[PDB]
C-alpha cells in the first residue's frame, strides 16, 4: 500500500543535538573561558 | 612492624596490628633504639583507633615505654584524651600543637572525619532546633557556632 | 562501554596499542569519570589499587580524578581545561573533545546542586570560577538542555531544585514507558483486526 | 505540653515550661534528652504547634469517623423506635 503521491511535493548522529547546541559557541574552546575568569 | 602497617592499613582489624607493633617495639628495645619509638607511636595510635583512648596513657606509664617517653608520647596522649572527650576542637588543638607527629600518620585525620560524623547528633539537635528554637541557620552558623566553613562537611555527607 | 571494558587495568600486559600502561590509565580515568556514578567512582577508581600508583606518576591526572570526588570544584575546572588541550591533541579522543568537556561540566553542576535546594549564584562562583555571569550562562544553557535538573531565578539570585523521580516522577516514569507501550498495541490491533 | 492546641506561642510555652527564653534552646535540649517526641513547634513564628508529630496518611480518620457516625445513626434509630412506640403508647 505504498503512499507515493508526495514525491512531487555516535557514528555521525545522537551528538548532533549536543553539537548543534554549541556549534555557534565554543569559540573560547574552554581555555579562553578560564582566561575570562582570570580577568574577572 | 610491616605486618602491623599492612594490617593497620586494611582497617578490617586494628587489634592484630597493635600486637605486631608491640612485638616489633619489644624486639627493637635496646637492639634498635631509634626504631622502637616509631613502633611505640603506632601501638598508641592503635589504641585511639580501637576506640579505647584511656589505655593510651596507661601504656606510656608502663616501665617498658618509660625509656622512650617524650614529646611524641605526649602528642598521642592528648589525641586520645580528645577522642575520649569526643571534641573535634580538642583533636584539632592536639594536631596544631605537635606538627612533627602529624606528618608521619594520616590515620588520625580519618578519626577527625569520624569525629565530624560524631557531631552529627549535635547537628540533629541543631536540626531539631527548629522543632525546639531555630536560630541563625540551624545547618551552618548555629552548629557548634565556630567557622562557617563547617558547610561542605554537611554537603559531603548530603551526597 | 569502554569504561566497563577498561576494568582489565590489572592485566593490560604491555599491549603495543597502549603507548604505556600509563597511557591506558590516563584514558581509563578520563573515560570512567564521565560514565561512572559516585558509588562506582570511589569503589573502582578512587579506591582502585593499580590506578593509584599510576596517578602517583601524573600529578594533573591525580588532582583531576581526586577533585571531583573531593568536591574541589575550583581545582577541577582549571584541571578540566588542561584535560581539554590534551583531549584535542590526542588522536581517537579529539572527535568527542567537546562532548567530554560539557558532559563533565553538567556532571560537576549536578553534584554541588544535589546537596542544596537553595544556592546563591555567588556561592557557585566561589566554588568554581569567580565570574557570576559565566556560571549563570552555563546554568541557563544546561537547564535548557534538561540537564542540571533545576530552576534558576534572577534578582533573588538563588537557584532552586527539581522534583525527585521517586516523589512524583514515578507517575511520569510509568507514563513515559506507557506511551510507547500503549502506542504499540494501537498499531498491532489494527493489523489482525483489519 | 501535648494538648490539642495549634498556634500557642513558643515563647509563652517556654514561660509555661518555667525556663528562660534566652537559654530556652538549651532548656528544650532537655526535652531532646527526654526524647519524649517531636510534637512540632515553629520557632520562626515563635509558636509551639503542639497538635500532631509526623503526619501519616489520615486513612483511620475517615474510617473511624465513618464507623462511629454510622454506628451512632443505628444507635439513634434503635432508640428512636422505643420513643416512637411510647408516643404510640398514649396513641
Amino acid at each position: 500500500m505504498s503512499e507515493k503521491k508526495q514525491p512531487v511535493d555516535e557514528d555521525n548522529w545522537d551528538d548532533d543535538n549536543v553539537e548543534d547546541d554549541f556549534s555557534n559557541q565554543l569559540r573560547a574552546e574552554l581555555e579562553k573561558h578560564g582566561y575570562k575568569m582570570e580577568t574577572s | 612492624m610491616q605486618s602491623g602497617i599492612i594490617h593497620a592499613a586494611e582497617e578490617k582489624d586494628w587489634k592484630t596490628a597493635y600486637s605486631y607493633f608491640y612485638e616489633a617495639f619489644e624486639g627493637y628495645d635496646s637492639i634498635d633504639s631509634p626504631k622502637a619509638i616509631t613502633s611505640l607511636k603506632y601501638m598508641l595510635l592503635c589504641k585511639i583507633m580501637l576506640n579505647t583512648p584511656e589505655d593510651v596513657q596507661a601504656l606510656v606509664s608502663g616501665k617498658l615505654a618509660l625509656r622512650y617517653a617524650g614529646r611524641q608520647t605526649e602528642a598521642l596522649k592528648c589525641v586520645a584524651q580528645a577522642s575520649k572527650n569526643r571534641s573535634l576542637a580538642d583533636f584539632e588543638k592536639a594536631l596544631t600543637d605537635y606538627r612533627a607527629e602529624l606528618r608521619d600518620d594520616p590515620i588520625i585525620s580519618t578519626h577527625l572525619a569520624k569525629l565530624y560524623d560524631n557531631l552529627l547528633e549535635q547537628n540533629l539537635i541543631r536540626v531539631i532546633e527548629p522543632f525546639s528554637r531555630v536560630q541563625i541557620e540551624h545547618i551552618s552558623s548555629l552548629i557548634k557556632l565556630s567557622k562557617a566553613d563547617v558547610e561542605r562537611k554537611l554537603s559531603q555527607m548530603i551526597l | 562501554q569502554a569504561a566497563e571494558l577498561f576494568l582489565d587495568t590489572v592485566s593490560t600486559f604491555t599491549s603495543y596499542e597502549l603507548m604505556d600502561y600509563k597511557t591506558f590509565v590516563t584514558y581509563t580515568v578520563y573515560v570512567s569519570m564521565i560514565a561512572l556514578e559516585r558509588p562506582d567512582l570511589r569503589e573502582k577508581v578512587i579506591k582502585g589499587a593499580e590506578i593509584l600508583e599510576v596517578l602517583h606518576s601524573l600529578p594533573a591526572v591525580r588532582q583531576y580524578l581526586f577533585s571531583l570526588y573531593e568536591c574541589r570544584y575550583s581545582v577541577f575546572f582549571q584541571s578540566l581545561a588542561v584535560v581539554e588541550q590534551e583531549m584535542k591533541k590526542d588522536w581517537l579522543f579529539a572527535p568527542h573533545y567537546r562532548y567530554y568537556v560539557r558532559e563533565m561540566r553538567i556532571h560537576a553542576y549536578s553534584q554541588l546542586l544535589e546537596s542544596y535546594r537553595s544556592l546563591t549564584l555567588g556561592y557557585m562562583a566561589e566554588a568554581f570560577g569567580v565570574g557570576v555571569e559565566f556560571i549563570d550562562q552555563e546554568l541557563s544553557r544546561f537547564i535548557a538542555a534538561g540537564r542540571l535538573h533545576c530552576k534558576i531565578d534572577k534578582v533573588n539570585e538563588i537557584v532552586e531544585t527539581n522534583r525527585p523521580d521517586s516523589k512524583n516522577w514515578q507517575y511520569q516514569e510509568t507514563i513515559k514507558k506507557g506511551d510507547l507501550l500503549l502506542n504499540r498495541v494501537q498499531k498491532l490491533s489494527r493489523v489482525i483486526n483489519m | 505540653m501535648a494538648k490539642y492546641y495549634t498556634r500557642i506561642t513558643m515563647k509563652r510555652m517556654a514561660q509555661l515550661l518555667d525556663l528562660s527564653v534566652d537559654e530556652s534552646e538549651a532548656f528544650l535540649s532537655n526535652l531532646v534528652v527526654n526524647k519524649t517526641i517531636f510534637a512540632k513547634v515553629d520557632r520562626l513564628a515563635g509558636i509551639i504547634n503542639f497538635q500532631r508529630p509526623k503526619d501519616p496518611n489520615n486513612l483511620l480518620n475517615d474510617w473511624s469517623q465513618k464507623l462511629n457516625s454510622l454506628m451512632s445513626l443505628v444507635n439513634k434509630t434503635t432508640h428512636l423506635i422505643a420513643k416512637e412506640e411510647m408516643i404510640h403508647n398514649l396513641q
